[PDB]
RNA sequence: AGCGUGCUACUUAUACUUCACCGUGAUUGCUGUUUUGACGCUUUCACGAGUAGGCAGGCGUGGAGGUCAGUGACGAAGCCUUUGCUGUAAAGCUGGGUCGAACGGCCUCUAGUGCAGAUCUUGGUGGUAGUAGCAAAUAUUCAAAUGAGAACUUUGAAGACUGA
RNA sequence: UUGCUUAAUUGAACGUGGACAAUUGAAUGAAGAGCUUUUAGUGGGCCAUUUUUGGUAAGCAGAACUGGCGAUGCGGGAUGA
RNA sequence: GGCGAAAGACUAAUCGAACCAUCUAGUAGCUGGUUCCUGCCGAAGUUUCCCUCAGGAUAGCAGAAGCUCGUAUCAGUUUUAU
RNA sequence: GCCUAGACCGAGGACUGCGGUUUUUACCUAGGAUGUUGGCAUAAUGAUCUUAAGUCGCCCGUCUUGAAACACGGACCAAGGAGUCUAACGUCUAUGCGAGUGUUUGGGUGUAAAACCCGUACGCGUAAUGAAAGUGAACGAAGGUGGGGGCCCAUUAGGGUGCACCAUCGACCGAUCCUGAUGUGUUCGGAUGGAUUUGAGUAAGAGCAUAGCUGUUGGGACCCGAAAGAUGGUGAACUAUGCCUG
RNA sequence: GCGAGAGACCGAUAGCGAACAAGUACAGUGAUGGAAAGAUGAAAAGAACUUUGAAAAGAGAGUGAAAAAGUACGUGAAAUUGUUGAAAGGGAAGGGCUUGAGAUCAGACUUGGUAUUUUGCAUGCUGCGGUUUACCGGGCCAG
């Protein structure tokens, strides 16, 4: 709403809050970003380091798909197993029957090995897993399934 | 507009408990029953009169006599009063009646207050004729010549 | 005239109400400035002052830090009060049987308090089974894990991070962030 | 009534002291009498300069949603006015006159929203001021007529000039 | 306790346990202390006392400390940042 | 571009590069202006870098929002000791 | 200690208090003015306007260290007239939901640009780090120490527990450097153990969305203002020069 | 371009340059440039007729709800001006503060209460203005 901003204030009041040596003006200092190297080096360098050159290689042609894997961590594999079931999985599981779970599927990549599991034997498929991730799944009886 | 609310009430409240008791007046040394006074104030200005009684009202009970000036029996304020050194004996004139209802508002004069002043007249009189020019004095009446300094004058 | 040692008609700087036109946060306000005045318990004036904090001044506290609170000797019963939303979190393995006090419960935290056998009560019937605040255990979320203080005090040496939209290795990593480039802070 | 020096009294700043009122900040208390206002009421103390600038609370204008079953041809809006009143103020309300068709209050929304200036824009009006001026090109006059009215029109008489 | 140090059981650093309470170790004061974010204007200054450089000097140029004016009315200096 | 016995003359009162419309509301670290009230707080002309010196960025000074606490340990000051 | 003269003010509004005299569950001068009298209500009183007198008062706006300036704009009046909108953002506040969040590209529906309903994807978030190949966050109750509001037990104190947060020492992940086990397509692998190194990391998630003030950038960009540059056209009725015909 | 429907749009210096005989009047050799200008009343009922005047007009009259609506047309502001009234005025005027004078305005004999008489109402004496001295109490200004 215009009739809460400080213009409606400043009516009556000389330099509308810019100041009478100031005097606003069009563009002191230059349009956008120039001067970066000059006289708004100071500012670059403080806030904005590493902003001038060239660092790595260039890829042409950098096709964003190939770099999909999402990740998902242990503390968080139990929840792609079905709501209504998980209480009920919690407990019988066993080496003869352990539920599964497809983390492509859920759109996963890549299982992380953040967290701790519950006691429990589980069959992961995943794409990848981390060297952490497969040592703790194994830990609590269970195994992981490479798929693709 | 701003219209009233519920809780504006319109109740007065009592006034507190004053603690001004009023104590009795205090009048000037020079004020003594028998002294003869001047009016400075009123339609009997500049007329020196006779200082008989302090009523409660705050006020003095003052006579002319009225055969000497023409000022009768009335009240006066000690503040409108110049207190001379002159006095008169009073101690034979009885000012005994009069009171602050004697003076109460109730042209035609009454047959009372007329026969208290001849009879007050009576021996304010007897009394005067003592001093000599006392008389020729009181008839008199006081005023500012040039070159009197009240603050110099002894009165 | 005067010496002034300090500034004149300086504000306290703090809330002394909320900023909020809810009308039941304010019921909540009336009720905590009628405890705070009337009862002297230290519990009842941390409340109020409480109830006047801003939305990222009571970070959410998820179901994991109660559980962590419960746990301390001794605490395994003592009410949770806290003055802002309880969240669920899917990363705890078991949740203790306890009676939480919040503003606000997201279906996940509040469902999986009674599905334990707890009970999730507002605070105003915390008031009325402990009008003292008897018995209680304030947590407090994590303040300094918002996003914004990542960038607050950036500069030289500081370690914080860059107000930046783009993340990637054309985007501030070369001058001033690498050694190789110049220089480094 | 000069200069040096001393003393006494006296003069008066928006300064100081006491008191009142305003506001700001802090502060005391207020739900089994909280009672239809607790964004309120209430006690006490201190403080009050201010450009650039910041923030807060308000006043006003065009239009929008709601409400006042609001005002109005028995006179809306507008305009003029020692008719006043209210507010620190922005302003609001009113008496009288003029006028002739719409218009306001309150809760919100919204913006092409507040002018003394920009050698501002457009329009209008002054002082200057009945003033400067209406002076190159030789030159006009008498009478009659017409006409309400004739230095200036027409005609006559004259005097002139251009001078192939 | 140590992988440091010592010829060493020596140390160094950090500790466990124990004693020393309102004179817990000068004065005075404290409209409280600490912490953070964000943004405005400004980046021509000038003057007075004192110290001081260049200059014959300057209502000159340039510094030091403080206080002022700018941004400030009011009483006095007749008048005056 | 013309034209010039040449003056940078003339080219429709326009000439050291006409006029018309458009790009175009060209750009301006420069000048001028910038519209209601009250309340509270209240500066700076200094640091460093800049083809920087009539300008910026930066730090400082100011406001606002607050937040954690409630006399903790603090001060444009003195004393003592060094 | 006592007497005494004058001036200004009277806020508050049942009681509550501290005292005093106690002759007393009374009274007082002791937590803020009452009593009495006169006059007037065709007026005493108050306010405003006009004017006189006394005293003070330079013409506003502006840039400026400094303006009444012999600095600039302003003869006067009315009306118009200058920080706006948008894309993308930062801080803060409010609201909803919350490890998620966002209906509105689209479909369904409709009382038809509304309102209502639907969902896949997708964005942001939930993981970082490296140029990259790649790798990818629990020794412990998610650690220790010093504080730390609140709570519990006490009974001044004191003890216990101590969220947020502050200081500090560590642990974990990635990079860099070193070490190099069982092994092997004999050159690969990289266990283990380290390093005054490094990261915008972990260490019981805090975000997403909408709105608002403020600030930023690009846009005509608060309003007005060039000298210029370019594109496409119109002019030799003036004038310059040549030619033809007089 | 043709044809429709709408709006938190503008409301005659705005909105298209153009609400009107507007790309018109007008300017320029030309390319081009380019305005100003809405509103009587319901209806012209747009003032017959008399009189003064050369006429324009005026004075009567008339129409009209209105002529304080007469085409110089709704309202009719300010600058600026006329008349009348008031006031002041020795090389400016204007302002603040203070009081005086003149003008204007305001206010308690209250919605005053107490018995009272007549005037007045539809009505079968009852709400209640009316009057004057009494009494009580009040307002304001003073001692």
């Amino acid at each position: 709403p215009t009739r809460l901003t400080k213009t409606r204030k400043h009516r009556g009041n000389v330099s509308a809050g810019k100041g009478r040596i100031g005097k606003h003006r069009k563009h002191p200092g230059g349009r956008g970003k120039a001067g970066g190297q000059h006289h708004h080096r100071t500012n670059l360098d403080k806030y904005h380091p590493g902003y001038f050159g060239k660092v790595g290689m260039r890829y042409f042609h950098k096709q964003q798909n190939h770099f999909w894997r999402p990740e998902i961590n242990l503390d968080k594999l139990w929840t792609l197993v079905d709501s209504e079931k998980k209480d009920e999985y919690l407990s019988k599981s066993s080496a003869s029957a352990a539920p599964v779970i497809d983390t492509l599927a859920h759109g996963y990549g890549k299982v992380l090995g953040k967290g701790r599991l519950p006691e429990v034997p589980v069959i992961v498929k995943a794409r990848f897993v981390s060297k952490l991730a497969e040592e703790k799944i194994r830990a609590v009886g269970g195994v992981v399934e490479l798929v693709a | 507009q701003v219209a009233p609310k519920w809780y504006q009430s319109e109740d007065v409240p009592a006034p507190k408990q004053t603690r001004k008791t009023a104590r009795p007046q205090k009048l000037r040394a020079s004020l003594v029953p028998g002294t003869v006074l001047i009016l400075l104030a009123g339609r009997f200005r500049g007329k020196r009169v006779v200082y008989l009684k302090n009523l409660e009202d705050n006020t003095l009970l003052v006579s002319g006599p009225f055969k000497v000036n023409g000022v009768p029996l009335r009240r006066v304020n000690a503040r409108y009063v110049i207190a001379t050194s002159t006095k008169v004996n009073v101690s034979g004139v009885d000012v005994s009646k009069f009171n602050v209802e004697y003076f109460a508002r109730e042209k035609e004069i009454k047959a009372e207050r007329v026969a208290d002043q001849k009879s007050v007249d009576a021996a304010l009189l007897s009394e005067i004729k003592k001093t000599p020019l006392l008389k020729q004095y009181l008839a008199a009446s006081f005023s500012l010549k040039n070159g009197d300094r009240p603050h110099l004058l002894k009165f | 005239g005067r010496d002034h040692t300090s500034k004149q008609h300086v504000r306290s700087g703090h809330r002394t109400a909320p900023k909020s036109d809810n009308v039941y946060l304010q019921l909540l306000v009336k009720l905590y400035s009628f405890l705070a005045r009337r009862t002297d318990a230290p519990f009842n004036k941390v409340i109020l002052k409480s109830l006047f904090l801003s939305k990222i001044n009571r970070p959410p506290v998820s179901v994991s830090r109660i559980s962590r609170a419960l746990k301390q000797k001794g605490a395994a019963e003592k009410t949770i009060v806290v003055v802002g939303t309880v969240t669920d979190d899917n990363r705890l393995l078991e949740f203790p049987k306890a009676t939480i006090a919040a503003l606000r419960f997201t279906a996940g935290a509040k469902d999986r308090i009674l599905k334990n056998g707890g009970e999730a009560i507002t605070l105003d019937q915390l008031a009325l089974r402990a009008p003292k605040g008897q018995n209680t255990l304030i947590v407090r979320g994590p303040r300094n894990s918002r996003e914004a203080v990542r960038h607050f005090g950036f500069g030289p040496h500081k370690g914080k991070a860059p107000r930046i939209l783009s993340k990637g290795r054309k985007f501030e990593r070369a001058r001033g962030r690498r050694r190789s480039r110049g220089f480094k802070v």
